[PDB]
């Protein structure tokens, strides 16, 4: 739980955000998922604020990105077997 | 018997049902034989090779009556020739108990095809690998019926399963017509099954039935010994 | 590989490997031996101590199946006892049907083919057991049989069980079967299993000795073996 | 009886080339009459038919199996069925029931379909066949039905005394009888047709 | 060619063929044991040694001739539990046969009904095929002695002399050069052919403990185990 | 004991269900019919897959099976199963008529054979169905009438019928083609006809490699013509000079 | 019988065939339902049919009671079975308890059917999606719809089929309570949100309504191309 | 590791891992000590919680008035051999109208666990059992294993780092045969406070004792009269 | 990369990190038919007694 | 690579019920509080759609008529079991004239919380909240899949249960009061909640000694609310 938190603190320390927002609600919509993700997250919600022509992120857009990865891709999502080693 | 019941038979990605070609495959990989509709009777007749010298021709028998006017030869494996053998004995009882009749012989195939294409369906369980050459002289004509593991039937007016079917075919191609008698149909019959086996055929390398109107009957070594004087 | 998964697949040369590591299963246990005389059957099971880990009268082998037959088992335990509850429900239905005592190659036979029945299929595994029967009855002398994992049963004069197995019957086969009374028979089994065995990888072990005879009048229990003490009297003179 | 709950009387006879089937057409409970418009005689495919007395309830019931058993033996053989082949049908039908048993005779009647040969026969209440020459009957006044037909069958017959002479017989055995009467139905068929007459009989 | 399963159940391969009763053909041969049965004019000879390495193991016990029923006796090949079982299955079914039919069975019925088991079986993809080897032996009325034997793979046949086991490619080839050059059939030209041809395959001229001989005549209908006393009569007989 | 499952049943990942689909290809081949309702009667069209010199046509019959008094159905696709299913079928339309002593209408038979390949398609693991097959037939309320049986278990009224995988073309003949209830019937036997000639690639169509069976309406009768070979030949003739005809506009 | 189970956990948390069998809703045929205050209105689109052959065998609405009302989605043989059995279980309420058999226990007897086959020994979880539009006693016009989890779940419009994400943001920015005013105009929201859905062409377009003391009644295609013509008069009016 | 995936795989070295798993699922278990003088049996667990808030696991049940059987591993089948127990126990009470013997409901034990270990598709039983009971002949201290390898002891112990445990109790056993119920007690809770880290040990809140006696039904006890047993103790070493 | 069927790929390619964008190309519609009718007949004489549609 | 389903691991739990407990944990969150005046129970109810018509969520269902529960995750799941409670504790109260203690109810439960196999299908997927009135006081009790029954004074489960566990540690005494702990539960619900809080989100259940039944309408929902 709190890896994740910490890893939207890695990925997120440095980019042009909204600070106003928080990002535990974020880490509490990715219970299975990797550290590339959030990656993808993070990258995916800026790419939605280049949509638009903005200079800092909103909530909505990290919760497009969240629907948009872990929920839409994750008919691939490349750990439900791994994890159990296959 | 366990509660597994599911079928080990799959379409192909093409959609073709491999378990039944590979049958096929064992099925021509068998004992030729040959049997022939000709306006009077019908001939079985198969090929029946001990592998040493020391076997014995009076235990095991390929012509098989099925009723008092049913004969069936088979091209495949005996031991589950023997199988659905009692099973078409068991069966056509039945309709003689029902119908106090005895059973004509295109409903003795339908429910023998039902049977072995139920079978097919069925679960955990490999097909038969057997073709049969079912015939019998109901109502006045004579019929001839061939089977395979696939579960379908046909009627021919001569064919032939096993070693070289397609060579034998070819050969009853030119050789059968609409008319003959029963002994030109022994000619013809025994001449396509000296096309394909080894140069000794005696009394007891093959084994031949007929079937008349008056019944089926099955012939011995004696007039086998008595036919292949000059042989085919 | 494929081929060591099924109790019901045949290898590439015709055997099935199940079977064969099923009877190495029962090659780890403790080695218990198993020799009649010509009016009696004796058994004896080497039991160990760790340290603690028990009293003196858990788990013992020495099961008893009807009143005159009992097993030897060695092996895996609790197959062991199924096994020998299926034996006193044989027994049982034999005494309920024809009214006399089971002759033991009939209850070798109806074991060996359950045991046999649990070898042909997938949905169960064999048996990782094997197990020694003794008789004694008036009118058929003394009967030891035998019965392996796959079902292979047929009789002895002497047997033996376990890890030390051969090194157990070199000197089984040392001993006759015609000139003994088994009240000899009992310290001589007892003097050779302390003396096969030795105390290297472990420490202190524990004997138990089954019994079957005419000196019983037909009956099997266990010996007291308290009384009279056989084994160490001569045990402790058989280490020079 | 429960054989006579709804009276019933079924006739056969068999002529030189045809055969003739009647029956009545009454129907009601033990003394009160409902219709004169009951069919106790069926048709199974051409120039065979089937009649049925005793019990309405099993004359239906057996009535609507067989044409099940029938309608199924047609559809898995082209061709129609013999009469032997429909008699053993039957008795193996009845037989089914050996001891919960249905309360009907059946009588079958009809020409052969290959050559023009008759066939008459009948079966009991458990399944045990009957071929006769001459006639069969069915139903609670057969002692009557018996005596007219042992007094006035000849063995060679033109449909037209073959009609006549069951008509005397129907009318007046069934005239002697009580719980079974109000109409009578003939039917006589042959080779070429099927010819259909219903008879002025006594009203009471 | 092999295409999925078909190594391990009983399919069909791409070749055609199944791989697992052409496994339990060679089943047998992990026996080590050779069998020979012979049929002349009004007799038949069974013939088949015993390997009992052992002094502790007994005698009485090791016997593979299994007298079916009164007129028919057998001889059993391949692992043991699969011998045993196919016996009592055969005798089950000769009991069901004098109960259901009256009249005693002949040994041709016999052999179908155990070959339409051995069938089930192979039939279905989920039961192992019992591999082993089981020969007939019997007098029938009209017919005199027969000699038949079926197979794991649910092949019933039967036959003038007739071996199968370890060492047959040979024994039938000794039984070709030996049966079909027109020697008459006495007593003993079956007994001297029978014990000279397993002589010569293994060719070892032993002991009179070693062989088992099961015979039956018509002048006693009752299957028949030799004694060691005639065993050796026979055994100098063919000493020349 | 599972490792040797064959799992016929589990949904595919791509996201429709596989075994349904191979069983689908397994209909495309080996197969190719189709019939013509357009008023005062309905057809079918059929081929012969086994034409060879050898056989007997001694059955009175071929792919059509007369299920009851007014229906009958073509098969496509292997042809025991549909013997299995020609079997229940009939027998479960004798079952209705046993029950009610009316005919029986040709929609609830249609859902009743669905409903049993449904029954295999969805629950153990079983091998299903690998037979479509058609239907015509009539009743009280609507008259003739058309249905295309798929191995899912989903049916569907037409006018004009395809199985086979040679037929597809023949959809689009049968759309380019298109009649408005127009089947005087020769008419529609001639269009057919023109059908199965250009779609297989049987060249001039000899007669004794098609099947062509009707039901008309009849009072008392409700007759199903399977006829025989003699018109199929002048219904031929008729056409090719039909064809030359036609090709004088070039 | 048929001793396994087929729909295992994940191994991070999922249902396979439940949340997968959605996939098969998810390429089928769209479907929406509106409810109006006193007339309820729903429909099918893409039929996707040959225009040159029979229609009344193919309809994807039917019916369970004279009360209650039918639509799906994904495959249809499944469909055809929950409804068969969905008949059965209405008829034998109305054998029992003497009343019209209410929308809310149909709803439930089919999520809870589903959920107990997706529970048991190798049943294929059912990959359709239902709506089943009814207005029970006192005239409340009620709309559920299910899942292949079985998740009964009354909304206000539709959202299924092929594109819903689409159909549903029309919806959503055209949730108004004046919509829900003239009947008429309910029929007019449906076809206009069937037009931000598919060709539209006027052929495909299945719609049928109930005014909840009537049975439902199947439009004719020339009054649903009327419909269509004054929705594009307008959209001409709103320029 | 093919052949780790089945109850009926015979491994090639013959030790089927599914037993090796479920006895590892046995080793996850709380702490828990059963030992027995001559006249009275006395089996000690130690119970755990999920959080603070929440109440602890408890441990010891009730089967009938003179047996009673300490736990480790699962619930669910727990609770289900726990429900045979009860049946088994008060089926022979009502026909015999007699006390069961502890020995033969442990062979019934046993023989209800071997089928779920023998055919395919069924697991066995995570369980840990500690069973004491008086027959006619005095107090008996038996422990299972999802094996169905049931044995007899004067002392064990099982659940997560029970080997110290089994040390405390071989340099005693000579000393437990004579002893009274209380010191006995104590020496089982001694067990018990080296089966812990030496900071956190029995206040009031984790332990649990059930005595049987020759005149004393089955009864457990919970912290409140615990806190009597628990006084008359010293501390740990340094 | 470029794939025709994507479920018998190794999906350890198929994480994020190396691939970010997954994209569905399906069969359009009939609004976009025009458009590729219109383009693949943009620059030829096409004899306009021919419909598209 | 698919093994048996019935298959321990090579550590010791299981398979199927360790991602059984994985699978609720992306489960809507619910929390209940154990009071000595009564039991109060909160959940959220996460509406996705304005389509969605709110009040047609049950989270909170009735078992008895004094005995609460409140299910998370899957749904249906959920709704068998809760069925099938209900109709073990009318067996209880019809052939012994009393009420059915929450402890034997959850025991009735869990006896088939694991009965999943091939014979005699998976594992369920739902985690369950307790409470109710009994003789013994308030009750409030949890079990999970694997049928391991806890009582739990204030338990929070399902996707926020970290920070609800430890801020509900940090705001938990043993003396607390019905209203105090009421406005205490959805303080942590709108920490914990994405949505705004508003009459549509949450709906508690509290069933007291004195409020004899759990009674809970809307718009009182609002007069709590407001009093933040």
């Amino acid at each position: 739980l709190e890896g994740r938190t910490h890893i939207f603190k890695i990925h997120a320390r440095s980019m042009s955000v909204e600070r106003d927002i928080r990002f535990e609600l974020l880490a509490r919509l990715c219970p299975n998922s990797t550290g590339a993700e959030i990656r993808s997250v993070c990258t995916e919600a800026g790419m939605f604020a280049i949509r638009a022509r903005r200079k800092i992120a909103t909530e909505k857009d990290f919760l497009e990105a969240v629907n948009k990865v872990i929920k839409s891709y994750a008919k691939f999502s490349a750990t439900p077997r791994y994890m159990t080693y296959n | 018997e366990r509660g597994y019941s599911f079928s080990l038979t799959t379409f192909s990605p093409s959609g073709k049902l491999v378990q039944i070609e590979y049958a096929l495959a064992a099925v021509a990989g068998g004992a030729p034989s040959v049997g022939i509709k000709a306006a009077n009777g019908v001939v079985l007749a198969t090929e029946k090779k001990q592998k040493s010298i020391l076997y014995d021709e009076r235990s095991v028998h390929k012509v098989e009556p099925i009723t008092k006017h049913i004969g069936l030869v088979y091209s495949g494996m005996g031991p589950d020739y023997r199988v659905l053998v009692h099973r078409a004995r068991k069966l056509a009882q039945q309709y003689y108990l029902v119908y106090q009749e005895p059973i004509p012989t295109a409903q003795l195939v339908q429910r023998v095809a039902s049977v072995m294409q139920e079978y097919t369906q069925s679960g955990g369980v490999r097909p038969f690998g057997v073709s049969l050459l079912i015939c019998g002289w109901n109502e006045g004509r004579p019929y001839l019926f061939q089977s395979d593991p696939s579960g379908a039937y046909f009627a021919w007016k001569a064919t032939a399963m096993g070693k070289n079917y397609v060579n034998g075919k070819t050969f009853l191609e030119k050789r059968y017509n609409e008319d003959l008698e029963l002994e030109d149909a022994i000619h013809t019959a025994i001449l396509t099954l000296k096309e394909s086996f080894e140069g000794q055929m005696t009394e007891d390398n093959i084994e031949v039935g007929i079937c008349n109107e008056a019944g089926f009957r099955r012939l011995t070594p004696t007039e086998v010994k008595d036919y292949l004087a000059a042989i085919a | 590989t494929g081929y060591d998964l099924s109790a019901s697949t045949f290898s590439p040369d015709g055997r099935v490997f199940q079977v064969e590591y099923a009877m190495k299963a029962v090659e780890n246990s403790s080695t218990a031996i198993g020799i009649r005389c010509k009016d009696g059957v004796v058994f004896g099971v080497e039991k160990l101590v760790l340290s603690k880990l028990y009293e003196e009268g858990s788990n013992k082998r020495l099961f008893n199946v009807d009143r005159h037959v009992g097993m030897a088992v060695a092996g895996l335990l609790a197959d062991a006892r199924s096994l020998a509850d299926i034996a006193r429900e044989e027994a049982s239905n034999f005494r309920s049907n024809f009214g006399y005592n089971i002759p033991l190659k009939h209850l070798a036979d109806r074991v060996a083919m359950y045991v046999h029945a649990y070898t042909l299929y997938s949905a169960v595994r064999p048996f990782g057991c094997s197990f020694m029967l003794g008789s004694y009855s008036v009118n058929d002398g003394a009967q030891l049989y035998m019965i392996d994992p796959s079902g292979v049963s047929y009789g002895y004069w002497g047997c033996a069980i376990g890890k030390a197995r051969q090194a157990a019957k070199t000197e089984i086969e040392k001993l006759q079967m015609k000139e003994m009374t088994c009240r000899d028979i009992v310290k001589e089994v007892a003097k050779i299993i302390y003396i096969v065995h030795d105390e290297v990888k472990d420490k202190a072990f524990e004997l138990e000795l089954s019994w079957v005879g005419e000196l019983t009048n037909g009956r099997h229990e266990i010996v007291p073996k308290d009384i009279r003490e056989e084994a160490e009297k001569y045990a402790k003179e058989s280490l020079k | 009886s429960i054989m006579s709950y709804n009276g019933g009387a079924v006739m056969a006879m068999k002529g030189k080339n045809c055969v003739a089937i009647a029956a009545d057409r009454r129907f009601g409970i033990q003394a009160q009459m409902v219709t004169t418009d009951f069919q106790k005689i069926f048709p199974m495919g051409d120039r065979l038919y089937i009649g049925l007395a005793g019990l309405a309830t099993d004359v239906q019931t057996v009535a609507q199996r067989l044409k099940f058993r029938l309608n199924l033996y047609e559809l898995k053989e082209g061709r129609q069925i013999k009469p032997y082949t429909l008699m053993s049908m039957v008795a193996n039908l009845l037989y089914e029931k050996r001891f919960g048993p249905y309360y009907t005779e059946p009588v079958i009647a009809g020409l052969d379909p290959k050559t023009f040969k008759p066939f008459i026969c009948s079966l009991d209440l458990i399944g045990c066949p009957m071929v006769t020459d001459d006639f069969v009957v069915s139903g609670t006044c057969a002692e009557q039905m018996y005596g007219m037909c042992e007094s006035l069958w000849e063995p060679n017959m033109d449909p037209d005394h073959l009609f006549e002479t069951i008509s005397q017989a129907m009318l007046n055995a069934v005239d002697r009888d009580a719980v079974s009467g109000m109409g009578v139905i003939v039917h006589i068929i042959e080779k070429d047709k099927i010819t259909t007459r219903t008879l002025k009989a006594r009203m009471d | 060619s092999s295409a999925g399963f078909d190594r391990h159940i009983t399919i069909f391969s791409p070749e055609g063929r199944l791989y697992q009763v052409e496994y339990a053909f060679k089943a047998i041969n992990q026996g080590g044991l050779t069998s020979v049965a012979v049929r002349g004019k009004d007799c038949a000879v069974i013939v088949t040694q015993k390997k009992v390495p052992d002094k502790l193991l007994d005698s009485s016990t090791v016997t593979h001739l299994f007298k079916i029923t009164e007129n028919i006796g057998c001889v059993m090949t391949g692992m043991t539990a699969d011998s045993r079982s196919q016996v009592q299955r055969a005798r089950y079914e000769a009991a069901n046969w004098k109960y259901k039919y009256g009249y005693e069975i002949p040994v041709d019925m016999l052999c179908k009904r155990i070959a339409d088991i051995s069938q089930v079986y192979t039939q279905n993809a989920e039961m192992r095929p019992l591999g082993c080897c089981m020969i007939l032996i019997g007098i029938d009325e009209e017919q005199g002695p027969q000699v038949y034997k079926c197979d794991p793979a649910g092949y019933y046949c039967g036959f003038k002399a007739t071996a199968a086991g370890v060492k047959q490619t040979e024994s039938t080839s000794f039984l070709e050069k030996k049966v079909k050059k027109k020697f008459d059939w006495t007593f003993e030209q079956t007994v001297e052919t029978a014990i000279t041809c397993l002589s010569t395959v293994l060719s070892i001229d032993f002991k009179p403990s070693e062989i088992e001989v099961g015979v039956v005549t018509v002048e006693n209908p009752k299957f028949r185990i030799l004694t060691e006393a005639e065993i050796d009569a026979h055994l100098v007989a063919l000493a020349e | 004991s599972r490792r040797y499952d064959s799992r016929t049943t589990i949904f595919s990942p791509e996201g429709r269900l596989y075994q349904v689909e191979y069983a689908m290809e397994a209909i495309g081949h080996a197969g190719t019919c189709l019939g013509i309702l357009a008023n005062d009667g309905v057809l079918l069209a059929a081929e012969r897959r086994n034409i060879h010199k050898l056989l007997d046509e001694v059955f009175f019959s071929e792919k059509i099976y007369k299920l009851n008094e007014d229906m009958a159905c073509s098969v496509a696709g292997i042809t025991s199963d549909a013997n299995v299913l020609t079997n229940e079928l009939r027998l479960i339309a004798q079952r209705y008529l046993l029950q009610y002593q009316e005919p029986i209408p040709c929609e609830q038979l249609v859902t009743a054979l669905c409903d049993i390949k449904q029954a295999y398609t969805q629950f153990g693991g079983k091998r299903p169905f690998g037979v479509s097959l058609l239907y015509i037939g009539w009743d009280k309320h609507y008259g003739f009438q058309l249905y295309q049986s798929d191995p899912s278990g989903n049916y569907g009224g037409w006018k004009a019928t395809c199985i086979g995988n040679n037929s597809a073309a023949a959809v689009s003949m049968l759309k380019q083609d298109y009649k408005e209830g127009e089947m005087t019937l020769k008419s529609a036997l001639a269009l057919a006809i023109k059908v199965l000639n250009k779609t297989m690639d049987v060249s001039k169509l000899s007669a004794e490699k098609v099947e062509i069976a009707t039901l008309t309406r009849e009072n008392g009768k409700t007759v199903i013509r399977v006829l025989k070979q003699k018109e199929v030949e002048q219904l031929i003739k008729k056409h090719e000079e039909e064809e030359a005809k036609a090709e004088r506009e070039k | 019988s048929y001793d396994r189970a087929i729909t295992v956990f994940s191994p991070d948390g999922h249902l396979f065939q439940v949340e997968y069998a959605q996939e098969a809703v998810k390429k089928g045929s769209t479907a929406v339902g509106v409810r109006g205050r006193d007339i309820v209105v729903l429909g099918v689109e893409k039929k996707s049919v040959a225009k040159l052959q029979d229609e009344r065998t193919v309809r994807k609405i039917c019916a369970l009671d004279d009360n209650v009302c039918m639509a799906f989605a994904g495959l249809t043989a499944d469909a055809r079975i929950v409804i068969n059995r969905a008949r059965v279980e209405c008829q034998s309420h109305r054998l029992t308890v003497e009343d019209p058999v209410t929308v809310e226990y149909i709803t439930r007897y089919i999520a809870s059917l589903k959920q107990r086959y997706t529970q048991s020994n190798g049943r294929r979880p059912f990959g359709i999606s239902a709506l089943i539009v009814g207005f029970d006693f006192d005239g409340t016009p009620r709309l559920y719809q299910t899942d292949p989890s079985g998740t009964y779940h009354a909304w206000k419009a539709n959202a299924i089929g092929r594109g819903a994400k689409s159909v549903r943001e029309f919806l959503e920015k055209n949730y108004t309570d004046e919509a829900i005013e003239t009947d008429d105009l309910t029929i007019k929201l449906v076809i206009k949100a069937l037009l931000e859905v598919v060709q539209s062409g006027g052929k495909n377009i299945e719609l049928a309504v109930m005014r909840r003391d009537q049975s439902l009644k199947i439009l004719n295609p020339e009054e649903i191309e009327k419909y269509v013509a004054e929705i594009e008069k307008e959209k001409e009016e709103n320029e | 590791n093919q052949y780790d995936n089945d109850v009926t795989v015979w491994s090639p070295q013959g030790r089927i891992h599914q037993i090796e798993y479920a006895m590892e699922a046995v080793k996850q278990g709380s702490a828990t000590v059963g030992l027995k003088s001559k006249t009275h049996a006395v089996l000690v667990a130690l119970k755990r919680a999920q959080s603070e808030l929440a109440a602890h696991q408890k441990k010891i049940l009730h089967v009938d008035n003179h047996i009673g059987i300490s736990i480790a591993g699962l619930t669910a089948d727990a609770r289900l051999l726990c429900n045979f127990m009860r049946q088994e126990c008060l089926d022979s009470r009502f026909v015999f109208d007699r006390p069961l013997p502890v020995s033969r409901l442990v062979s019934l034990i046993g023989s209800k666990t071997q089928i779920p270990t023998q055919r395919y598709g069924r697991r066995p039983y995570g369980v840990g059992l500690l069973i004491a009971g008086y027959d006619d002949m005095g107090p008996h201290i038996f422990q299972t294993c999802p094996s169905a390898n049931y044995f007899d002891c004067r002392a064990m112990s099982i659940g997560a780092r029970s080997q110290s445990a089994r040390t405390y109790l071989e340099r005693h056993m000579s000393e437990f045969m004579e002893c009274n119920l209380n010191e006995l007690v104590k020496h089982g809770l001694r067990a018990l406070r080296e089966t812990l880290p030496a900071e956190q040990d029995l206040t009031t809140k984790n332990v649990s004792i059930g005595i049987v006696g020759k005149d004393l039904e089955f009864t457990i006890y919970d912290d409140d009269d615990v806190s009597p047993f628990l006084e008359g103790l010293e501390e740990r070493p340094q | 990369m470029a794939t025709n069927r994507i479920e018998t790929l190794d999906p350890a390619l198929i994480r994020p990190g190396r691939i970010d964008r997954k994209i569905e190309f399906p069969l359009p519609d009939e609004k976009t038919k025009k458009r590729i009718f219109q383009i693949h007949t943009s620059r030829m004489t096409l004899a306009d007694d021919v419909t598209l549609d | 690579y698919d093994r048996g389903v019935n298959t321990f691991s090579p550590e010791g739990r299981l398979f199927q019920v360790e991602y059984a407990i994985e699978a609720i944990k992306l489960g809507s969150t619910a929390i209940g509080i154990q009071t000595s005046e009564g039991v109060c129970l909160a959940v959220e109810k996460r509406i996705t759609s304005p389509l969605m018509e709110p009040s047609s969520i049950e989270k909170i269902v009735e078992i008895d008529a004094h005995i609460g529960c409140a299910m998370s995750g899957l749904i249906a799941d959920a709704k068998t079991l809760i069925d099938k409670a209900r109709v073990e504790t009318q067996n209880h109260w019809f052939t012994y004239n009393e009420t059915m203690t929450v402890e034997s109810v959850t025991q009735a439960v869990s006896n088939l919380a694991l009965q999943f196999g091939e014979e005699d299908s998976r594992p369920f997927g739902v985690a369950l909240l307790f409470g109710g009135v009994d003789e013994k006081g308030p009750q409030l009790f949890h079990m999970d899949p694997s049928g391991t029954f806890v009582q739990c004074d204030a338990r929070a489960i399902g996707s926020a249960s970290e920070g609800a566990q430890s801020s509900l540690q940090e705001v938990y005494h043993k003396s607390m009061t019905l209203k105090e702990a009421i406005k205490s539960s959805l303080i942590i619900l709108k920490q914990v909640m994405e949505e705004k809080l508003n009459a549509t989100n949450i709906e508690l259940a509290t069933v007291q000694p004195g409020q004899n039944f759990h009674m809970f309408t809307k718009e009182e929902l609002e007069e709590v609310i407001k009093d933040i």
